[PDB]
């Protein structure tokens, strides 16, 4: 998994890749990475995957009664103290490891937060075992000042490495893009890179080839 | 990490190196390990990021309860909520604390919380990985009521030899001066420090 | 381990189950009876840790004792078995599991149909034509895949089971001290007083 | 403590045609989540029409595929330079690995030519030793993920007449060259997909009574 | 010593066009010793299929779980649950046991009664959701069965070809597993009917 | 896996599956356990595949060295106390080898020797080795006797490894069958386990509890 | 079997069209004391053949030996010492790859991870690596150490496959290897800043550079980062 | 480490220690043996060089090698000995590893062998 | 556990020996004999480790007969169990320890008397009107204790060995298929055709 979030002029951008792993296997060759907590706040995960997303709904939950409650557009610095609150709580026993992006009335924010509840600030970031790949990337081409069309291309880069590079990641590339004034926005497999090739046959049985024992009509409604 | 406070003449200045590492890869190589927990009483943070972050959290937290109902704490009250929390959780903290703050009635005061939960008034206090190998240099050189300058340098020269020496060290010096004017945050860079 | 061997025939459940019990490096008796009755068409076989076994049954046994008496009705088979999986199911998961094992035998009034279910401490429940807990089924489970017809009377059941412990008497290292062998049918629970 | 062994990945196959026969491997090196070579080739041809890959650890595979080589030399020069045969090959493997009995070469071996009737011919070992003739045979990384296909596609397993029911199993046919070679490189960009210790490139290969040549196909890079 | 590996057995989804199919071994065992021949991994709610492997005990714990839970869903709801709800309803299930989980695999099929769309998902054993279009596997055998997938599986399949498909993608993948096989179940589900079929495999 | 010998009034039957699982993969369903020492001696495969297959054919090298010294065929006692004396001298060491060494002399009659790699060396008259072998064990047991057939013995040998394969996880594929007469020993076929159990259930009667 | 003591890390390179650059830094690292600073971690072995080490370094003073020796040995009775007889890179390799493998094999290894960098009399580039276990591979790119996660990601940037080997020039190449030499200060914790390099070109030969620092570094960035997610001073 | 090769050839083809042997053989008491149809039969001759001679503990020039084997020799006496010594310990050992009684041809062929190894080493 | 006794009586020494070879969950053979014979009048019974009993007996064995042959005198009891207790003692402080218990059962041709040795792997030697290795002592012991007479027939002694091996066979967990019996007098080495 590779996941980074780069800070541009007017919002952030996150990314991650399309690829969840058993051991060396891989389950899905198109798994979303990119969680929402808000509307405006999203989220990249690597760790237990289901603690990544059992942790995202439960803060996105919250946070969503919490902005009812104060009416109130939710804010990064908000989603970032209840996440660590909760992993804190766990001693690591939760293994989500988070980028967390978002825009709210405040500004334009990027954290990173791990396992045990310690968080970081920066205006990029990675996490995954293609942390270091997407890292390498990120600290040959960054700059300040990058415009949003500057910031996908380099958060998409960064991916790209892990993809390559990394055993962990690959396939896809999901983006999604929060700027200041706008809605957030959403790119499911903004990069395709990892098509497969047609196979050099077809493996369609001539029907009657499976051995059939009993056959019986099953009873789906009361 | 390597992080110092020392007290001088008109108050008191903290600094740090900016490197958290996991391993020997550096995680993060502009870290901010100054914290505030007050207008002017702030921390040095060492140990566990998360153990350290939450400590320094919960101390924001009731320095401000405090203030709202007693006005503003002693620097002797903050280093106390440190030392309760640190002491009475000493077996799940990876904790070691130089708490620093300001007073009219009392300048500059550098209090040191080590892994004991141990609380200890010091004129100076070094501490984290990279402390080891300037102990001695500190030693030499601590002066007491030396000027503003004087100590952004005694800080600068110190913490560049224990970023020198330790790998868990790096990256920019980060410093902090409070005073009776108020909160000035100070930075210095690689191609500074190194060549001193 | 011990014996516990379970095989459904035509109209009836038969049940054998080793008589020895051992403790240190002395057979302590010759002569043990590891079933309980838990309604008068429904009977209960089990082997596992000491203390454990026991306990549980007679757990069991009260439990379809009281429903019997507070419905003035008898449980189906199935509906003990499923009832006894639970309590299972519960204690693995619990500080401090029943190691238990158990065959449930029972004949069913309403359904006129004898059923074997076999239950090991896990919660794990099958039924079954023949069945059995340990390493009992090593030995027999290939002369019952062999000579099993489920049209068999229960005299031919019981020359199926003859065989099956002569074979555990031969091949296993261990002296279980003989079986002692139950009939469930329509008339209820009976033992058979002569298998030698 | 220190460890003598590592693991570099690759998955390797060896098909018997009736008189020809394939051995196949991917040609990427890996450590633990890193990519240590996308062509590293680890099926070798060894002269006297035998092909050979060692895959596993990949220093105790080199080892042995060098102390082979050198072992054909030797039999040249020990018998008036009489071809080794491929059966007499397999043997002498055998006593190469079960020499390191206590300390064996960590890896899964394959060799592929012709017999003494001209018909086509695959031997697996041990890590220690153990070896039979064999038909089809992957082995390594991905094994497990090849061996059912080849089962149902190469001996039709499984398959039966159409409107037989059962009652007639689906004749064996045997298959031409590149017809084998198709289910090889199925079996490649199949296992390609679904592990991630396998990609990059596929080098096979093909052993008939004219000699050996090498054809070599492209893999997805993540 | 692993909870997943002592009963043995596995899980095979596939979705095709306007049809789904699910399959299972019938394989019960005790590590090496096999118990039972007829120990089904395939149960359904409504219009809703589940297949799960893993511990025996577990498997039979979760199916009473979800009984009960969907009988309470259509008695308040008035409806019978669709796929993608029950999905959600199975990995928040998975999930209450996060520190003392069911050691199991779920799979879980079926067809949305209004959208008419098929629908195919997989969990761990505390309920992250494998959300493929394509095909789930679980199970002691999951490799030969992600093997046997990704080479025999084309999409949009008639149900006449995809149960040939998903019957030689168990069968080849079982035969490749010491824990799994025994016979099989193959449910090809389509809108109007579900169909069963027990194939015919060798008994070792 | 499952290996049984036995000997009866016409030789020794040897039967064996061909099973090979690492974990819960099988990665095998065609392997040879009986090892043919030489046309007059048979051994069986269980335990370590290399160690006994090994050894096994390493024996076959000293009994014909055996043979060109003393000029006559060497004893199922001496063969089989030279695979038992040498596998004894690496006790310890790890070897891993269940095995039984198979053959019929004038001298001797039918005759195995069970040999571990503990350092144990039996003669009897039934054995079975392996994970499957108590099944096998149950099927000889109520069946065996001295005066069997040829053709029933053989049928015997087939069915006890057939039991064994339905019933263990880790014996299966097929069975190989083996007649060992005083002239040496005769190949009886190899015998894919899905086949034979349908022949078998159908022709039987039993294996009632399976479907088919 | 043993334990590193004073360590080397990364040591990366790649191939270029007409040769081969590698570079490595000079620092020896004592567990986290960052202990001596002006160790050369690069080996040139006569004209041809650079041979740059990471790992234990009293092993890697133990290789440089070995290395001396094979030179003074290639020469004894050997007329075309510097000619048709030179010490080839393969030559090396195949020498290095031979004991490391020994080594580990009697279970007491050479605590170390090797690249051997050169070009063969033929102007044929050389590039493998060899370390503790004996394993061995070559490829375009090829680093040790964090520099298989860090370098070869932005090295491979460069060259791909084959085919780009011809299409990179020496300022091209020179300058990747630069830039990833600070990408690994940045990030590995026991790195320095002075580092040695070495290109070895088919036409201008061994060209050996010391003394090098990182520079062009941006950390001006950091004095607008402040507290950990909360913090606004 | 004494090594030196004493049993040589000379240019006639002889090799003079291993014909000097047989002179010494040829000194020593006669001895015979005969094949009956069922048994046979070791003939020895007494030395006759001096009597107060004790009977019952001299050597015996017949050895029994196993229960089934005699030897007898002629020659040098100490030198008789250690091939008897050797034949028995084989005699044991052949029934250790093989679980029969040495042949007596077997047995011969053994110590044979000791022999010619003594004129080659 | 394997079956090793022995008993002396008048002048006579009786041994018995379990038939059964378990290895593992399968009784592999049900008519061992776990004796060599050394002498025409000297019998060594054995127990302990799967494939060090044998090779230590025929080890022995093929020693005595050696002596015997180049001597024509068959060594003493008490010398023949010299010997064996040396090569134990040398054994327990080898690299590989032959793990083998034994009984000597042997009559003395010379003094006219029967005598029996105890011997244990490890060197431990003494002489005994009975003894048994393992945990055949725990049983028998108090029966020996209480009806042994040093001046029993063979006969009664046979029948002070039926009662020993009818208490192990209730009160022991294992089966051990019955006993070997063997009798060393003057007349030299035989074995009770039928026992139990
Ligand atoms: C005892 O004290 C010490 C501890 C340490 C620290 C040791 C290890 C560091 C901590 N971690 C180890 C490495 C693992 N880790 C995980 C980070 C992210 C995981 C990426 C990922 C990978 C996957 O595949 C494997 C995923 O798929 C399942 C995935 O999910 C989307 C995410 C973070 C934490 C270092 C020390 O100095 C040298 C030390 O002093 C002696
Ligand atoms: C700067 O941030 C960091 C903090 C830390 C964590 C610092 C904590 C150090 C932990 N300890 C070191 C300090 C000392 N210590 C115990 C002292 C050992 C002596 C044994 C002893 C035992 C006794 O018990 C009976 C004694 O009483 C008699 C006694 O007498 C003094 C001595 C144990 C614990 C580690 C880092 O990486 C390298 C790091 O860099 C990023
Ligand atoms: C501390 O020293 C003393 C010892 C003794 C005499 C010792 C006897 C103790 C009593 N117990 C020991 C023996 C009996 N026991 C139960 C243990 C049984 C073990 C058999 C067993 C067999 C199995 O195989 C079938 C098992 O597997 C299922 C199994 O369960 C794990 C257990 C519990 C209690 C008496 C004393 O008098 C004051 C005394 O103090 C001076
Ligand atoms: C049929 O094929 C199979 C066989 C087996 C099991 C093989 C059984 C072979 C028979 N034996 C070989 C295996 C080992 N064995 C005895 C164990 C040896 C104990 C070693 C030892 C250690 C010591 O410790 C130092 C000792 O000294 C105290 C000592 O006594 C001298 C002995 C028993 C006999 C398991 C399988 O499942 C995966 C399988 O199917 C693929």
């Amino acid at each position: 998994t590779t996941i980074v979030g780069v800070k541009f002029n007017n919002g952030v951008v996150i990314a991650a890749d399309t690829r969840s792993t058993q051991g060396p296997i891989v389950a899905d060759k198109n798994c979303a990475k990119l969680h929402r907590i808000s509307p405006k706040i999203w989220c990249a995960g690597a760790g237990t995957a289901a603690d990544t997303e059992a942790v995202t709904q439960l803060i996105g939950s919250n946070i969503e009664l919490h902005s009812l409650y104060t009416s109130r557009e939710p804010r990064v610095v908000s989603a970032l103290q209840m996440l660590k609150q909760h992993l804190f709580k766990y001693q690591g026993h939760i293994g989500a490891y988070l980028i967390v992006a978002g825009v709210d009335p405040t500004g334009s924010h990027l954290f990173s937060i791990h396992a045990h509840g310690s968080t970081d600030v920066g205006y990029y970031l990675s996490l995954g075992s293609g942390s270091l790949a997407a890292m390498a990337v990120l600290e040959s081409h960054w700059k300040q000042d990058l415009t949003k069309e500057e910031a996908i291309k380099l958060a998409s880069d960064a991916i790209q490495a892990g993809i390559w590079n990394d055993l962990g990641s690959g396939s896809n590339v999901d983006v999604c893009v929060m700027e200041i004034g706008k809605d957030a926005e959403y790119l499911r497999n903004y990069l395709t890179p990892n098509v497969r090739e047609e196979k050099q046959k077809s493996y369609k049985f001539p029907r009657g080839t499976t051995a059939v024992l009993k056959e019986s009509i099953v009873n789906i409604c009361d | 990490t390597s992080i110092m406070a020392v007290t001088f003449k008109d108050g008191v200045i903290l600094g740090a190196d900016s490197r958290t590492t996991t391993g020997a890869y550096i995680a993060n190589r502009v870290t901010d390990k100054l914290t505030r927990v007050h207008d002017k009483i702030w921390c040095c943070r060492s140990g566990s990021a998360a153990d350290t972050q939450a400590i320094a959290d919960i101390v924001q937290y009731h320095l401000e309860l405090y203030t709202s109902q007693y006005g503003t704490p002693s620097t002797e009250t903050a280093a106390s909520v440190f030392k309760e929390l640190c002491y009475e959780n000493k077996d799940n903290l990876t904790a070691g604390i130089i708490v620093a703050g300001y007073d009219d009635k009392n300048k500059g005061e550098v209090y040191t919380i080590p892994l004991g939960g141990s609380v200890h008034k010091l004129p100076y206090a070094i501490a984290g990985s990279g402390s080891t190998f300037i102990y001695g240099y500190c030693d030499k050189n601590f002066r007491e009521n030396m000027s503003k300058e004087e100590t952004v340098d005694f800080i600068k020269h110190s913490l560049s030899q224990a970023i020198k020496w330790d790998g868990s060290s790096g990256g920019v010096i980060r410093m902090v001066v409070l005073t009776a004017a108020g909160v000035e945050r100070l930075i210095f860079y690689p191609d500074e420090y190194e060549q001193l | 381990m011990d014996i516990i061997l379970g095989i459904r025939v035509q109209d009836s459940v038969i049940l054998a189950s080793s008589k020895a019990v051992t403790r240190g490096i002395s057979v302590l008796k010759d002569s043990d009876d590891k079933t309980r009755q838990l309604s008068p068409h429904t009977l209960m076989s089990f082997a596992g840790e000491a203390g454990d076994t026991v306990q549980f049954a007679e757990y069991i046994q009260a439990n379809i004792q009281l429903y019997s008496i507070r419905e003035d009705y008898e449980l189906s088979p199935q509906a003990v078995s499923s009832f006894v999986r639970q309590e299972l199911a519960k204690s693995i998961r619990s500080r401090r599991p029943y190691q238990v094992n158990v065959l449930i035998g029972g004949y069913d009034k309403k359904k006129n149909k004898p059923e074997l279910y076999q239950i090991d401490y896990l919660g794990t429940k099958v039924e079954l034509p023949y069945g059995a807990h340990g390493y009992s089924g090593f030995y027999t489970f290939s002369l019952l895949d062999h000579h099993y017809r489920p049209d068999m009377t229960t005299e031919e059941g019981l020359d199926l089971l003859k065989l099956c412990v002569q074979e555990l008497e031969k091949r296993m290292p261990m002296d279980f001290k003989g079986v002692i062998v139950k009939i469930v049918d329509k008339d209820g629970i009976r033992q058979v007083d002569d298998f030698q | 403590q220190f460890n003598p062994y590592g693991d570099n990945g690759g998955t390797i196959l060896g098909i018997a045609g009736e008189d020809f026969a394939v051995l196949a491997g991917d040609t990427r090196n890996i450590t633990d989540y890193s990519i240590n070579s996308r062509y590293e080739p680890k099926v070798f041809d060894c002269g006297d029409n035998i092909v050979m890959s060692a895959n596993g650890f990949a220093a105790d595979g080199d080892a042995l595929v060098k102390r082979f080589k050198n072992s054909v030399k030797w039999y040249h020069f020990d018998h008036n330079d009489k071809k080794l045969s491929i059966n007499s090959a397999a043997r002498n493997i055998q006593h190469l690995l079960y020499g390191k009995r206590f300390f064996p070469y960590y890896v899964h071996t394959i060799i592929a030519g012709l017999d003494e009737d001209g018909k086509g011919a695959v031997y697996s070992f041990d890590p220690v030793g153990s070896y039979e003739r064999e038909q089809c045979r992957a082995g390594g990384a991905a094994a497990s993920l090849i061996m059912p296909f080849l089962d149902n596609q190469v001996n039709f397993k499984n398959q039966y007449e159409p409107g037989t029911n059962g009652k007639v199993k689906k004749p064996l046919k045997y298959l031409s060259v590149e017809e084998v070679i198709k289910l090889v490189r199925d079996s490649f960009t199949s296992a390609t997909e679904r592990h991630i210790q396998v990609g990059d490139g596929l080098e096979i290969l093909i052993v008939t009574k004219d000699g050996v040549r090498k054809e070599f196909y492209e893999l997805k890079r993540d | 010593s692993d909870p997943s590996s002592i009963n043995g057995g596995i899980v095979v989804a596939m979705t095709g066009k306007d049809c789904v199919a699910i399959a299972c071994d019938l394989r019960l065992g005790s590590q090496s010793l096999g118990v039972s021949n007829k120990f089904e991994k395939i149960f359904h709610y409504g219009h809703v299929f589940l297949g799960i492997t893993g511990l025996a005990t577990d498997v039979t714990t979760l199916n009473e779980m979800f009984r009960y839970k969907t009988n309470l869903y259509k008695l308040k709801e008035e409806r019978a649950i669709e796929p993608e709800t029950f999905t959600q309803l199975v990995s928040s299930s998975l999930y209450e046991r996060r520190f003392g989980p069911y050691f199991v695999g779920p799979v879980v099929a079926g067809i949305n009664s209004k959208s008419g769309k098929p629908f195919i998902a997989g969990f761990d054993l505390i309920g992250c959701i494998d959300e493929a279009k394509d095909f789930i596997v679980s199970g002691t055998a999951s490799d030969q069965l992600f093997g046997m997938c990704e080479s025999l599986y084309e999409p949009n399949l008639e149900p006449e070809d995809l149960f040939e498909t998903i019957s030689q993608a168990l069968l080849n993948a079982a035969d490749r597993d010491a824990l799994s096989g025994w016979g099989a179940v193959v449910y090809i589900i389509k809108k109007d009917e579900v169909v069963k079929r027990y194939l015919k495999m060798r008994q070792d | 896996t499952t290996t049984l010998a036995f000997r009866f009034q016409g030789g020794i039957i040897v039967a064996v599956d061909s099973r090979a699982t690492a974990g819960n993969w099988v990665a095998s369903q065609t392997v040879k356990r009986v090892i043919e020492i030489n046309p007059f001696l048979l051994g069986t495969m269980a335990g370590g595949a290399a160690d006994c297959q090994f050894w096994e054919t390493w024996l076959g090298s000293q009994c014909r060295l055996h043979e060109l010294r003393e000029k006559e065929r060497i004893s199922v006692a001496a063969a089989s106390k030279i695979l038992s004396n040498l596998v004894y001298q690496y006790k310890g060491a790890g070897l891993s080898m269940g095995t039984m060494i198979c053959g019929y002399t004038r001298k001797e009659g039918p005759t195995i020797y069970y040999v571990d790699s503990d350092g144990t060396r039996l003669k009897g008259d039934i054995f079975c080795v392996g994970s499957g072998q108590t099944f096998a064990y149950g099927v000889l047991d109520s069946n065996y006797k001295w005066d069997l057939s040829v053709e029933d013995a053989l049928y015997l040998g087939k069915r006890s490894i057939l039991a064994a394969a339905h019933r263990d996880a880790y014996s299966g594929g097929s069975v190989n069958l083996y007649h060992v007469t005083e002239d040496g020993w005769i190949y009886h076929g190899n015998h894919d386990v899905g086949e034979l159990f349908w022949k078998v259930k159908e022709e039987e009667g039993s294996f009632n509890n399976v479907i088919g | 079997t043993q334990q590193p003591i004073v360590t080397g890390t990364s040591v990366i390179s790649m191939k270029y069209d007409n040769g081969v650059i590698i570079a490595a830094d000079n620092l020896g690292s004592y567990g986290s004391l960052l202990r001596f600073n002006g160790v050369e971690r690069l080996i040139p072995v006569g004209d041809n053949t650079v041979v740059g080490i990471s790992g234990d370094i009293s092993d890697m003073q133990h290789i440089e030996r070995l290395l001396k020796d094979l030179v003074t040995e290639n020469a004894y009775d050997n007329p075309l010492a510097d000619a048709e007889e030179a010490l080839e890179p393969s030559y090396i390799f195949e020498y290095l790859a031979t004991v490391m493998y020994q080594r580990r094999s009697k279970m007491n290894p050479l605590w170390n991870a090797i690249i051997v960098a050169g070009v063969q009399s033929n102007g044929d580039q050389f590039l493998r690596y060899v370390n503790l276990l004996g394993v061995t591979y070559s490829s375009p790119t090829l680093a040790t150490g964090f520099g298989a996660h860090m370098a070869n990601p932005l090295l491979r940037k460069v060259v791909d496959r084959e085919s780009d080997i011809p299409k990179t020039t020496v300022q091209v190449a020179e300058e990747a290897i630069v830039n990833a030499m600070r990408v690994l200060y940045y990030r590995d914790a026991r790195s320095s800043r002075n580092f040695s390099l070495a290109i070895i070109d088919k036409n201008t030969g061994l060209t050996f550079k010391k003394n090098l620092q990182v520079e062009n570094m941006k950390w001006d960035f950091a004095k607008d980062i402040k507290g950990y997610g909360t913090q606004k001073i | 480490g004494y090594d030196r090769a004493l049993s040589i050839f000379s240019p006639d083809g002889h090799i003079f220690q291993v014909e000097y042997a047989l002179e010494a053989v040829k000194r020593g008491t006669c001895a015979v043996g005969v094949k009956g149809k069922n048994c046979v039969v070791l003939g020895c001759e007494r030395r006759s060089t001096l009597k107060l001679q004790d009977t019952r503990i001299t050597p015996s020039k017949v050895s029994k090698i196993d229960s089934h084997v005699v030897l007898s020799f002629s020659g040098l006496n100490a030198d008789s000995r250690i091939l008897i010594e050797k034949a028995r310990v084989e005699a044991q050992s052949h029934r250790l590893t093989l679980e029969d009684p040495v042949t007596v041809e077997y047995l011969t062929r053994y110590v044979a062998g000791v022999q010619q190894r003594y004129t080659q080493s």
